């Protein structure tokens, strides 16, 4: 019989392996043109503590018009300070999000973090134009925003000895 | 159909 404390075991490893990849793929640069920063993969695996939840939320689907919370994610990977907003995937990973980051400066590990970047159609409809009420489309930059999937986890250091772990295993 | 599925505003980095 396989025991359940080797899921939490196979996450520890999974967790600080990925940590000490991604953080030095972060420092160096995400995706330097085609695929070329580090460790060029989809997902990756950082620490921060919880600064703010954003009062605004970001439109992450047009077709079914729905909308989700910002979870402000800044650290300092190396010298540079990556400040992005980590989104969630559905209202399930939303609500169990806004009920874990209860203690703020909470310090935690998230695991398996899906960067998405912004983008849309580009070529115009020039027609059909009547469901439209008077309303021509603002200029947005088109930044990178870091989701959190149901596959994600947020591992929650209580103390210091799992950051203590990471940070002198990484090293900047 | 899905979040973060076609139809979305935001496409993952690949």
């Amino acid at each position: 019989m396989e025991i359940e404390e080797d899921l939490n075991l196979k996450i520890l490893e999974d967790v600080k392996k990925l940590y000490l990849q991604s953080f030095d793929y972060i420092k160096n640069g995400i995706s330097s043109g085609g695929s070329g920063g580090s460790i060029d993969l989809s997902r990756i695996t950082f620490l921060y503590k919880f600064i703010s939840v954003n009062p605004t939320l970001l439109l992450i689907n047009e077709k079914t018009q729905a909308k989700r919370r910002i979870f402000q994610g800044e650290y300092l990977y190396g010298k540079k300070k990556i400040q992005f907003n980590i989104i969630a995937k559905n209202l399930e990973i939303e609500r169990e999000l806004i009920q874990f980051f209860k203690k703020p400066y909470q310090c935690y590990i998230m695991h398996n973090v899906q960067v998405f970047q912004m983008l849309n159609k580009n070529k115009n409809n020039n027609v059909v134009e009547f469901m439209d009420s008077e309303d021509l489309q603002s200029s947005v930059d088109s930044q990178l925003y870091y989701l959190i999937d149901e596959s994600s986890h947020v591992l929650e250091d209580d103390s210091m000895d799992f950051i203590s772990t990471l940070t002198r295993l990484s090293d900047s | 159909q899905d979040d973060f599925g076609d139809g979305c505003l935001l496409q993952i980095v690949n």
